[PDB]
């Protein structure tokens, strides 16, 4: 058993920066890999990112490179996200997810309580 | 289970039976690679120091002290392997006559053996110089002319 | 920018039927399903193309058969029908669902 | 059939692979002077003086080089290690005190990354201070624009994660080679046929008595000292469309890289207790120049495109384009990087601005408060070093990852260097070496009878 | 080297090379005292506790583990030192039936071992059988009257 | 005591004296259970970590090691148990051709192996060799027909 | 103890190695005395004596 | 105090005594021990009057 927590969702103008926090408890964080999930209605799920906690390797999907950027802080135990110059195209919501086992990252077993963002004007 | 499955039976019942000893004198069941059980999972663990590591290789080499050593008092009388042996010299005087009715009848190993216990290292003694005998008739024999 | 699809796009059937889903065509991956939408984030279903996941109804089994791969759905209910997704390696599908009654 | 053919005979040959622990091998001439601990540790044993090894007819055998569990036991064995080193001859440092620095000026000239620094320690009795020059590194400084550094004052980046360990100055660190030789009942085979997966059958089989040397260096995106490849370029890489999963890349030339610390230096003597001694730069001596690397751009270049080449076998009609490192820490971007106890992190940046269809030099910084390894404990402060560092190894392999997102037919495709898990250092070489037990109890039905 | 130099060849070809395991199987390159290597010199520090050490004796005391219990194995049947021996007893029903040409002519021990695994245990009930057998009437030639 | 009773003794007389070692080489008085000394009374303190307990169980392990590659260097020439043996096979043209009189005479053995210790390997060579001759012909015999 | 008949040998004391082997343990064993059981001792402050 | 310029000194435990209790010395099996008994030794050559 393994649960994951999250701030909530936080709605926002167009066009400028944001940041949203996630942690584990238990299955210790050091040894074994992250990733972040994007839902928007209407449109198909998009993978955002996997981080690796232990040496801080990062992978930032092309299609939203440079202006999205991500973080870890292994005393705190926890995993910053954040991007830069947002637009109504990334109204969704939001996870943290582990996978299974420690030699897999494509089918997530663990997954937060989600977190929309909302932006219209 | 060795004589631990018919440990307290008859006498000739126990010798049918001799031959599972072998598993059970040598392999344990959680010492090491036993019957039942393998290597463990977090043997990283083990390997680094740990109490019960020095009692695991405290346990096991006590066994394998105790199987060489009662082995070679076994192997040194020329009775290597062979379940049931035979000696060169007759029993001695002191202790003797005892009726075999009883023993092999209803008796069992239990009750037997406390007597013989201190006189046990005269029965080694004369198995030994029955070895001598028969090496030195080896040697004769092995003079052809 | 897509190799990933899945057919059908969009089924209408009563609760408690059983319907068939699968995703195509040829491209390799560890193949799986992610659940309906309950409305909080969804669970898994199953694993390397024809493993049930732990922690769900036996309602769930897939067949693999080189490109072709399918699902099939029984004994569906109100309490789960929604916007499931099928995953390959990375990519997803076009938006497949499926509704009640 | 008489007598329905039951026997047995003695040993056949026959094995089954086993999880079991291995055993030390290092030359054991020049370290008997040793007497503290270090990698290849003098007790040890002395090597073979005669390393064995035979071609076996017909062999049919898959190795694989992610499966086996070796390397597990080496990245705890040469932890433990580390651990046992710094576990004596360290002093623990009651530091991070209220301390003050300022501008450097050992010429009219402000030196770039020194700074003159105040420090008032405790002296012998217990009841007295005294000040003195001392520690002043900028990347281990928590910062402020104002007289002083942190919020004020300043403090060593150590004091809220642990106590950082004094390095044993007798300890030498130099990476000599090891090797190993598995227990009577085990033996090691390995794979001599080239262009070798990393999976599936392999052909020209040859059993060794025991494992050949290697040099553990630790390092990060740059292989470096391992041995070269058989010929040409491979990708030793377990599945490429698994992105997850690190692409390692071995080279059969070699490609030579120096670096340098150019500045005269001399480390002075402070006391902090009864008898426990700091050390810390006491001086520079003078050009002042920063720590930099030279390499060819020529042969660079050609590797570059060798490994292009190769590479772009496993796709159909893709093209490739290199970037710079991907992001966060310090550890995993630069440069990773081990001389004679000082440690260089060195920007990569100038490696990989190039593209696929004379003298580069390199931009580096000293770190000396180390989180190495795991950065969950154990930090650990090595002693600077007199006089000038110099130092040079032939680059053999690089760590590539695929990024991912969408694409699409005629698109360009990213890889970037990083670095990550210590593993992937020493999977490089030791991906030979399968360990394996006999079994000497084959059995098969065979006419006889005793008597 | 063991099988290590001719573990491939064939069938008959293993036979005759079944000899140079036993210092192959016992002494070991480097644990201890071996055909190329001797004590350390700096041993001072080997005998004062060590990472290195715990491996050493455990190295050791596995090898002299899995010689001794195979070793016993071997023995109990009466087959000791004898590099090839005979029971007294027949092969079971299930399984059997392959020829025996291909067996010796061509094949070789590594593509047969693996399907008499699962059935090994049936072969050590048997051979143990046979020793009861053999024991028993043993004591009755013992009995000359 | 063994030869440390006997050693310097004639070669006749060493002959007669081959057995007691058996205890002298595997026993020990103060390691294990000896023939003097059972274990000791502050047994809570020995196997919580000390030196002197690396101490024993080195000293415990290195009998056995010695013990187990002489045993199986004796065993695999079919010479177990037999004190003494025999081999089918002559000895070498060098280093041979020294009258025997003074070697059974008064010879004493401290002096004799000196100059055949270089030359022992071939010993164990051509013991080896006559016991894969003796193999082949046992299997020759078993094939009846 | 047994007397060996006629046996010849050449003792030399100062080449055996089981007095450096002594001379180790002694030291290693003094340091496992005083390795627990020990105050580690925050002493060496200022003092000031005269004639007792 | 004259220990603060080289290194911590330990307190020594107030409950172990110290005596010069005797010690014997053994050898484990295959090993043994050679004594001379002969007078007049000067530490080298040969020792007739050898016991074991
Ligand atoms: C990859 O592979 C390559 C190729 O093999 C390999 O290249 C070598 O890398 C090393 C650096 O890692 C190069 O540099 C060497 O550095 C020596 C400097 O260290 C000296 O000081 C050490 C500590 O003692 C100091 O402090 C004490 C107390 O303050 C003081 O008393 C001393 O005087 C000294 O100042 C010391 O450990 C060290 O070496 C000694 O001890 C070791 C361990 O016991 C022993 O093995 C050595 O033989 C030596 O006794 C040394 O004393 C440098 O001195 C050394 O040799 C040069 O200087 C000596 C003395 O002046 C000359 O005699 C010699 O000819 C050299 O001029 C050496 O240069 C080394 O040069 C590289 N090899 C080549 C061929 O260039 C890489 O290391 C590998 N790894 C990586 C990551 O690349
Ligand atoms: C490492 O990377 C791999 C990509 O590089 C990645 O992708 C694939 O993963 C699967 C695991 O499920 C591997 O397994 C299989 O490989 C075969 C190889 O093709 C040949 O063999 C098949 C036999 O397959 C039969 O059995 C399977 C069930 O096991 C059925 O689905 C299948 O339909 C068959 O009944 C043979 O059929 C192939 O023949 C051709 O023609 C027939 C008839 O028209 C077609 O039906 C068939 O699709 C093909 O066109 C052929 O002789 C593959 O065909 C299977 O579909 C399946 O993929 C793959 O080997 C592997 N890809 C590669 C290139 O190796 C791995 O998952 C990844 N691994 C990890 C651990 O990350
Ligand atoms: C104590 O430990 C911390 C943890 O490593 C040391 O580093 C500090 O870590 C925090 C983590 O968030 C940094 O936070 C900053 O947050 C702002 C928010 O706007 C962001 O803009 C910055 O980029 C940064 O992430 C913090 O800067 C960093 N440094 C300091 C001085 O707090 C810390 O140095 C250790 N020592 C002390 C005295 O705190
Ligand atoms: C600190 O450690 C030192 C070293 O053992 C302690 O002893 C001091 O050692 C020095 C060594 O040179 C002595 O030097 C003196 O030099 C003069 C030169 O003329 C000579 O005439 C003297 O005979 C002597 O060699 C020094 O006297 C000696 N004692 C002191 C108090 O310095 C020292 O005690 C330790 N403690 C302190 C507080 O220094």
């Amino acid at each position: 058993q393994v649960q994951l927590v999250q701030s909530g969702g936080q709605m926002k103008k167009p066009g400028e920066s944001m940041r949203i926090s996630c942690r584990a408890s238990g299955y210790e964080f050091i040894d074994c890999t992250l990733n972040w999930i994007r839902l928007a209605p209407g449109k198909r799920p998009e993978w955002m990112g996997w981080l690796k906690p232990r040496g801080g390797a990062v992978n930032y999907a092309r299609p939203l490179q440079g202006r999205v950027t991500m973080t870890r802080d292994v005393y705190s135990d926890t995993a910053f996200l954040e991007l830069r110059s947002l637009t109504v195209d990334d109204t969704a919501v939001y996870f943290c997810t582990r996978g299974k086992n420690c030699d897999y990252n494509w089918d997530f077993e663990h997954w937060g309580r989600g977190t929309p963002v909302i932006v219209s004007s | 289970l060795g004589f631990l499955g018919a440990a307290g039976s008859t006498m000739g019942a126990a010798s049918m039976t001799l031959t599972v000893q072998a598993r059970n004198l040598l392999s344990g069941i959680v010492q090491q690679q036993s019957n039942l059980l393998r290597a463990p999972e977090a043997q990283q663990h083990l390997l680094k120091l740990t109490v019960w590591g020095i009692k695991q290789l405290q346990a096991r080499v006590l066994a394998v002290e105790r199987y060489l050593r009662d082995q070679q008092l076994l192997g040194i009388w020329g009775c290597s392997g062979k379940l049931i042996c035979c000696t060169n010299v007759p029993w001695n005087s002191s202790w003797s006559n005892r009726n075999l009715s009883e023993i092999w009848d209803n008796m069992t190993w239990l009750q037997w053996d406390k007597e013989i216990s201190n006189y046990t290292q005269i029965i080694y003694g004369l198995l030994e110089e029955s070895q001598n005998q028969q090496e030195k008739n080896e040697q004769d024999l092995l003079a052809l002319d | 920018e897509i190799v990933l699809t899945q057919s059908p796009g969009t089924l209408s059937l009563s609760p408690g039927e059983t319907a068939i889903i699968s995703c195509r065509t040829s491209q390799y991956g560890s193949l799986a399903w992610y659940q309906q939408r309950p409305g909080q984030a969804p669970r898994l279903v199953i694993y390397s193309g024809s493993t049930r996941a732990a922690g769900i109804p036996d309602r769930f089994s897939g067949s693999r058969w080189g490109p072709d791969y399918n699902l099939t759905i029984s004994n569906l209910e109100s309490g789960d029908f929604g916007v499931y997704y099928c995953q390959q390696y990375e990519f997803f599908g076009q938006g497949t669902k499926v509704q009640v009654d | 059939a008489e007598n329905l053919w039951v026997t047995v005979y003695y040993g056949v040959p026959v094995w089954k692979e086993a999880k079991t622990t291995l055993f030390c091998a290092s030359d054991a001439k020049a370290y008997k002077k040793e007497v503290h601990n270090v990698w290849a540790t003098h007790a040890c044993v002395p090597t073979d003086p005669s390393p064995q090894e035979l071609f076996l007819k017909n062999v049919t055998e898959n190795f694989n080089m992610w499966k086996n569990d070796m390397v597990d036991q080496m990245h705890e064995d040469i932890i433990s290690l580390w651990d046992q080193s710094l576990k004596p001859c360290v002093k623990l440092t009651p530091l991070c005190v209220t301390l003050i620095c300022s501008n450097a000026t050992v010429k009219n000239s402000t030196v770039e990354e020194m700074k003159n620094c105040s420090f008032n320690t405790t002296t012998e009795i217990r009841d007295k201070e005294k000040k003195e020059y001392a520690l002043f590194y900028r990347p281990d400084i928590v910062p402020l624009n104002n007289e002083t550094s942190n919020t004020s004052e300043y403090r060593l980046i150590n004091c809220n994660t642990s106590a950082c360990t004094q390095a044993c100055p007798k300890v030498t660190f130099e990476p000599i080679p090891i090797h190993y030789c598995a227990p009577a009942g085990y033996a090691i085979l390995k794979c001599n046929d080239e262009t070798f997966n990393g999976t599936g059958p392999c052909s020209n089989v040859s059993t060794v008595q025991c494992t050949h040397g290697i040099r553990p260096v630790v390092s990060t995106q740059l292989l470096l000292n391992g041995s070269l490849a058989e010929k040409g370029i491979v990708i030793r890489s377990e599945n490429l469309t698994n992105n997850a999963k690190i692409i390692i890349v071995h080279l059969h030339t070699p490609v030579e890289i120096v670096c340098t610390r150019p500045n005269n230096n001399t480390r002075k003597s402070v006391r902090i207790g009864p008898g426990q001694t700091f050390y810390a730069t006491g001086d520079i001596i003078g050009d002042i120049r920063q720590a930099h690397c030279n390499i060819s751009e020529s042969k660079w270049n050609e590797t570059l495109q060798k490994v292009g080449k190769e590479l772009q076998k496993h796709f159909p009609n893709k093209t490739i384009k290199y970037a710079q490192s991907a992001g966060g820490d310090m550890e995993i971007t630069t440069h990773s990087f081990n001389c004679g106890g000082e440690f260089f992190y060195c920007n990569t940046a100038k490696l990989f601005n190039g593209t696929y269809n004379p003298t580069i030099t390199l931009q580096c910084r000293i770190k000396q408060i180390i989180n190495m390894w795991q950065g969950v404990g154990r930090c650990m402060y090595a002693p600077p070093i007199a006089g000038n560092i110099t130092c040079k190894s032939n680059i053999t392999g690089l760590l590539l990852t695929r990024d991912g997102g969408t694409n699409s037919s005629g698109k360009e495709e990213i890889f970037r260097p990083a670095g990550g898990d210590m593993r992937d250092n020493w999977r490089s070489e030791l991906y030979k070496y399968k360990v394996v037990k006999i079994e000497p109890l084959g059995v098969a039905p065979t006419r006889c009878k005793r008597r």
